[PDB]
């Protein structure tokens, strides 16, 4: 794509909002489709918004190239364990509604 | 001692203002491998700060006529203008500012989507029978600075070869011909010398010759001083123009556009006084005739502030929108500087030296000449053009907005001379294997100087002796106390004072060259001036009140006994200074009475000149 | 009554091998100076240090010759107050996070460069009638320019970036943008969706993340954040 | 007669080979609460984030589920000042971040871009950033 920079720009924004949308969905409507929407939300917004600071602040190709990748496996990770959080035990809709308990 | 680069070029440009950046661009548009020496980056260049606007017979406003824009510009010289070169000049002048625009210069703009246009000072229409003229083309106050910005981003399309801050020193010379400059690069310390079979000398104005100006601090007259080293004569260099409106205390610039958008000048017992000395055009006279004015108010008592020695531009009764459209540059420097609200209270303003009329003499092509037992010789290879050229368009006062014209036709008119008469590629004329050595002795000397009179101190004493003895109004005993003061300066440059001993970046350096370069300038002034018994645009003798042509032109010309050239005054005055002494010498030329086409356009005989 | 300022100034010597950079301290009798910085500057290299560098010409803002860090911040020394409070030293330094050719001169070129990579410059499809007509443009179309067209060029803001401090050699910095769109705007200009198409990619126009000390340092009271803002937007939407 | 990127290149083949320092940048230049702002704005996303994957770590990895690490905490009836000060400490980075990503996507349709107008919003985000923070603890 010869707009791919500005359509990731715009994404990036969409997303944003997005998961401004779900804070008041997870308080309204607290359950699995707002749980694995945060998961999905959750990461994509981390693993691009980390981007960016490595892109700010990492110089040259090796060191540009390990730290993309770190992200990488790091937000693979992320996602799997919020899917895993969702599934067996209790999600984070009331994983949070739990802890506020105490 | 010190490393020289040595360079070859088909052309070289030394100057990179309005007139500089125009010649250069239009060489390598022509084909030609051309190099711009300047000893700031372009934009830097005092042609940033200009205001008003530049002149043009477009008609965006009214019916207009460029021979009426001729007409005005010769009186405005006084018949001290060569009138081939107005005729040139004002012909070209709409498509030289429609150039600009297409170049995407941001004018400001009519209803109809043209090119807006203010009066100026001295423009009338119907050859000066038809009231006020409005053709100064615009970009609000901010004219220079957009002019500037165009011709710097349009220079940016081709192959010129560009040397930012490098300091010219002198011109190599050759059996009476230029083969180019040697020139000091302050980024590393290295000399430079580059070789090409033409250069264009753009180096600007020598206003900081005087205490108090418009002026930036790098107008100090550089390439005006390697012509007089070099030995050529420089021409009609005691004309300062003073503008009426520069700011009292910093001595910025108020434009002439004030006047023309409705401001009017005030003295202390608030009277519009213009309307006493110019009657008819009031406060849009010409400038030397306005400074005078202004000037004969305060040493008359009727001075604004608590000093009683300025006086008052006022703005306030024109509405703040047109303020704020077609004045906002003007606006924040009264308040940064005089700390004025231009909708409330005046500015404080006095007459500030401004430009000079004076320079290299040239023809109308933009050639360099000089004058051998009466005829005009073009110097082969060198030009010149913008404030540093003696065309003459402007003679002994220009007319505002008539400089940023004259930058970009004569610069452009250099760049077609040369194509017209040589070919890119042609053979690089040689030069000696030891030329300009002494440019190098001259500026190490500088570097490790260390006697008893710093730079700073002896430029100041200049500065001072220039705005004492050579100001608005002159006299003979007081021009010649002058005299001998400056030439006493001058021989006490031999016991100058520097600290700084390195290479890279030495201003103290840099500065000393400008004050040998403002010295020469400033000599050939003030004794052009004390020659000079008359009184003729901006140069006002006291002690010679009248102006002395070839005729007594008030009285039918009716068998009149014509003046020899050596016992009248319309002529113009050629300096020239022996480096060593100090000694200036000097002759004169004729005026070029004749245009282009007389049947296009009609010699304008001289007249009384009255605004 | 001599009121009497310290100045505080970075120095270093090219000349001098082994050369250290240094803070040089100076006292300047307010009642014998201007009002400005730059007339501090002008009066201690006349008459207590004619070693002190430094770039000047218009000194009444126009020409941006004389940009440096003031007490902190990037401005023009010659429209800059002095601070008359005598307890407080004044700090001069250079443009920050630039290679340091003498004193207070730094190495623009390649801001220089980046302004040429954006070709700012009038551009028509049609360049045959150059030179035969002016170009018509309304009164409306003209006030869009009102606030771009004045920039001077003195780097204060992007030299004030974080993100021209650490990615300058691909981030365009915001004098450059904020140029790029004065051109993008203009209605005489024929290459939009070509100026548009050159910030595509994560350097040139992205790295912008809105500090907004561009817009707070500029001397000229411009706002080359705003400018960015617009640039954005515009990238988003067009279609090719 | 040389090209952008030619210049470019020259530039920096010339100053990193030569003696010249860098001019001081960050130990000199003036603070400001929008800058301070944009730097906390950062911090506390990527604060977030860490934490974010620290949590989903800890579901993988660790041997028991979320309701006994929660029942673990509640017998040790810790006071309610410090449940509250905890409460504050985690919801606050929230807080801020989610105020001021509001005002950073009304940046990005072009709206409060005069440097008054960023003071502004910049203090509107610290109140509501700390009104809704001790609300959401206090609960
Ligand atoms: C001072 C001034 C003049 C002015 C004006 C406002 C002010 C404050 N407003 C004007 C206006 O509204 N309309 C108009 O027609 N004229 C106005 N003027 C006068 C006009 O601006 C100037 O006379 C004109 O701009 C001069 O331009 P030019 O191209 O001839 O020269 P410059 O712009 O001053 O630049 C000089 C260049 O020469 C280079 N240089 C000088 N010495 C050296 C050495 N030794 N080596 C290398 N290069 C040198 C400089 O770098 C500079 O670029
Ligand atoms: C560093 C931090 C790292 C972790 C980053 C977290 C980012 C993800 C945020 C997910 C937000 C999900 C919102 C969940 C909404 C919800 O279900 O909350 C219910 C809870 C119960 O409230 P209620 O029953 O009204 O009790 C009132 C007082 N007795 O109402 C509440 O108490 C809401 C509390 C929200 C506090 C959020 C703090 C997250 C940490
Ligand atoms: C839960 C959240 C997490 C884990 C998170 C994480 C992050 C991270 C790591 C960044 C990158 C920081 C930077 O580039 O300076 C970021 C930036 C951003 N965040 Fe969030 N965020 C969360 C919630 C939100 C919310 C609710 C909004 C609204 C929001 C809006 C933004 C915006 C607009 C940016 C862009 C910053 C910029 O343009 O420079 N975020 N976020
Ligand atoms: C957890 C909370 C995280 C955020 C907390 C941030 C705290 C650090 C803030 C540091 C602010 O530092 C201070 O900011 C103020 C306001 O912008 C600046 O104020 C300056 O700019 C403003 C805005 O044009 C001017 O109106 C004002 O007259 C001037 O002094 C001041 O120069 C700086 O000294
Ligand atoms: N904002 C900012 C900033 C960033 O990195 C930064 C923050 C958020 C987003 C993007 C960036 Cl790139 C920095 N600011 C400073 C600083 C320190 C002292 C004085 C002046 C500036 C060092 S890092
Ligand atoms: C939010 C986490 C930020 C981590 C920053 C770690 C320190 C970065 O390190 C620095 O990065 C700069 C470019 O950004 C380079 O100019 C420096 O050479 C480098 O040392
Ligand atoms: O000198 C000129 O040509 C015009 C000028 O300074 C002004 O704008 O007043
Ligand atoms: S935007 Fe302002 S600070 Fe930046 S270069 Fe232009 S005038 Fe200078
Ligand atoms: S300070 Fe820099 S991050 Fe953008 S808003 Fe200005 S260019
Ligand atoms: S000297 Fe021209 S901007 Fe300061
Ligand atoms: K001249």
């Amino acid at each position: 794509s010869s707009k791919a920079a500005s359509l990731h720009w715009t994404s990036e924004r969409a997303v944003s909002a997005l998961l401004l949308g779900l804070l008041p969905a997870a308080y309204l409507y607290p359950g699995p489709a707002v749980d694995y929407s945060l998961a999905a939300a959750l990461t994509l917004h981390g693993h691009w918004g980390l981007g960016q600071v490595i892109t700010d602040y990492v110089h040259g190709d090796t060191p540009i190239k390990v730290a993309n990748t770190g992200l990488y496996v790091l937000s693979a990770i992320t996602f799997t364990g919020l899917c895993y959080f969702n599934y067996y035990d209790v999600g984070i809709c009331k994983a949070v509604a739990m802890l506020w308990s105490i | 001692q010190y490393p020289v680069v040595d360079h070859e070029f088909d052309a070289v440009v030394v100057g990179a203002g309005g007139a500089g950046l125009r010649a250069a661009f239009g060489l390598s548009e022509a084909g030609f491998n051309t190099a711009c020496v300047t000893k700031l980056f372009p934009t830097r260049s005092h042609t940033v700060a200009a205001q008003g606007g530049i002149n043009a017979a477009l008609g965006n406003m009214e019916d207009d006529n460029w021979r009426w824009h001729f007409y005005d510009t010769v009186k405005g010289s006084d018949w001290l203008g060569d009138q081939d070169a107005i005729h040139y000049m004002t012909e070209q002048a709409p498509a030289a500012v429609i150039e600009l625009e297409n170049y995407g210069m941001p004018f400001s703009r009519t209803e109809e989507g043209k090119i807006y246009q203010r009066a100026f000072g001295g423009q009338s229409l119907q050859f000066g029978k038809g009231g006020q003229a409005h053709r100064c083309c615009c970009v609000a106050d901010r004219t220079g600075h957009s002019l500037l910005h165009t011709l710097y981003g349009r220079s940016l399309r081709y192959d010129t070869s560009y040397f930012v801050e490098y300091f010219a020193l002198d011109l190599l010379m050759e059996n009476g011909e230029c083969r180019g400059v040697i020139a000091l690069c302050i980024e590393d310390g290295t000399i430079h010398r580059f070789r090409a079979k033409n250069t264009v000398i753009a180096t600007g104005g020598y206003g900081r010759t005087y205490f108090s100006c418009t002026s930036a601090h790098t107008s100090t007259g550089d390439g005006t001083a390697m012509v007089t080293r070099a030995g050529l004569p420089c021409q009609d260099l005691e004309f300062v123009q003073f503008h009426p409106t520069g700011i009292y205390g910093a001595g910025c610039l108020i434009t002439e556009g004030c006047r023309g958008e409705g401001g009017i000048l005030i003295n202390s017992q608030g009277e519009r006084f213009m309307e006493r000395y110019a009657p008819v055009a009031k406060d849009l006279a010409s400038r030397d005739v306005v400074s005078r004015s202004m000037t004969i108010e305060i040493r008359e008592g009727r001075g604004c502030g608590p000093e009683k020695d300025h006086v008052y531009l006022q703005l306030h009764h024109l509405p703040p929108q047109q303020l704020a459209t077609r004045l906002p540059g003007i606006s924040e420097t009264a308040m940064i500087f005089a700390g004025v609200d231009v909708t409330k209270e005046p500015i404080p303003v006095l007459p500030t030296v401004h430009y000079n009329m004076g320079g290299i003499p040239t023809n109308y092509k933009g050639q360099v000449i000089t004058h051998v037992n009466g005829e005009d010789k073009v110097v082969p290879g060198l030009y010149a053009c913008g404030e540093a050229a003696s065309a003459s368009v402007h003679g002994a006062n220009r007319l505002g907005a008539n400089s940023l014209l004259d930058l970009v036709v004569f610069g452009r008119a250099c760049a077609l001379t040369i194509a017209e008469t040589c070919k890119p590629g042609e053979p690089v004329p040689s030069i000696k294997p030891n030329a300009g050595e002494e440019s190098v002795a001259n500026l190490d000397k500088l570097r490790f100087a260390d006697g008893t009179i710093r730079t700073s101190e002896a430029r100041l004493n200049m500065q001072k002796t220039m705005q004492s003895h050579a100001a608005v109004f002159r006299t003979g005993s007081i021009l010649q106390e002058g005299c001998e003061k400056l030439s006493q300066i001058y021989r006490d440059l031999a016991h100058l004072k520097t600290f700084d001993r390195g290479i890279v970046w030495n201003t103290d350096l840099v500065e000393t060259l400008e004050l040998q370069n403002l010295m020469l300038c400033a000599l050939q002034t003030i004794y052009g001036a004390e020659a000079r018994k008359e009184s003729r645009g901006a140069h006002a003798r006291e002690d010679y009140k009248l102006r002395i042509d070839e005729f007594d032109y008030s009285k039918p010309l009716q068998g009149q006994q014509k003046r020899p050239f050596e016992e009248h005054w319309r002529k113009h005055t050629l300096s020239y200074v022996d480096v060593k002494s100090g000694k200036v010498t000097l002759k004169y030329r004729p005026v070029i009475d004749r245009t282009l086409n007389e049947e296009d356009c009609s010699s304008v005989p001289p007249a009384i000149r009255s605004y | 009554t001599s009121r009497i300022k310290k100045f505080s100034i970075y120095r270093w010597d090219p000349d001098k091998p082994g050369d250290k950079p240094r803070m040089q301290t100076y006292e300047v009798d307010l009642n014998k100076c201007g009002p400005m910085v730059l007339d501090a500057l002008i009066k201690i290299k006349n008459e207590l240090d004619s070693t002190l560098t430094f770039r000047r010409s218009c000194r009444e803002g126009i020409c941006g010759s004389c940009a440096m860090n003031i007490a902190g911040g990037n401005t023009l020394a010659c429209t800059k107050k002095i601070d008359p409070d005598l307890s407080k030293t004044t700090k001069i330094y250079p443009l920050p996070h630039m290679y340091v050719v003498k004193d207070l001169v730094p190495d623009l070129s390649n801001f220089y460069a980046q302004y040429k990579s954006i070709e700012p410059y009038l551009k028509k499809k049609d360049e045959s009638k150059q030179g035969k007509e002016q170009y018509l443009q309304s009164i409306e179309d003209r006030q869009k320019l009102d606030g771009l067209y004045e920039c001077i060029l003195c780097a204060c803001c992007s030299t004030s970036c974080p993100s021209y401090w650490w990615n300058g050699d691909k981030y365009l910095g915001p004098a450059v943008l904020m140029q790029a769109y004065r051109w993008m705007i203009d209605s005489r200009d024929d290459y939009t969706e070509e100026r548009l198409a050159q910030l595509q990619d994560p350097f040139s126009l992205y790295r912008c993340h809105t500090i907004m000390n561009c817009t707070r340092t500029c001397p000229k009271g411009l706002n080359p954040g705003k400018a960015i803002a617009e640039i954005k937007k515009m990238m988003a939407t067009y279609k090719e | 007669a040389t090209t952008a990127k030619e210049e470019m290149a020259r530039f920096w083949e010339k100053n990193t080979k030569s003696s010249r320092p860098l001019s001081p940048h960050i130990s000199i230049y003036k603070w400001s609460l929008p800058m301070a702002m944009s730097i906390t704005h950062r911090g506390t996303g990527v604060a977030l984030s860490l934490g974010v994957s620290l949590f989903s770590l800890a579901a993988l990895l660790l041997p028991e589920q979320f309701p006994h690490y929660v029942a673990v905490v509640k017998s040790l009836s810790l006071s309610p000042a410090l449940i509250y000060s905890a409460k504050f400490a985690l919801v606050f980075p929230l807080s801020y971040h989610t105020w001021n990503g509001i005002r950073h996507l009304v940046w990005d349709m072009g709206k409060g871009f005069k440097l008054s107008q960023v003071e502004q919003s910049g203090v509107v985000v610290l109140i509501l950033t700390l009104l809704s923070s001790a609300a959401i603890a206090a609960m």
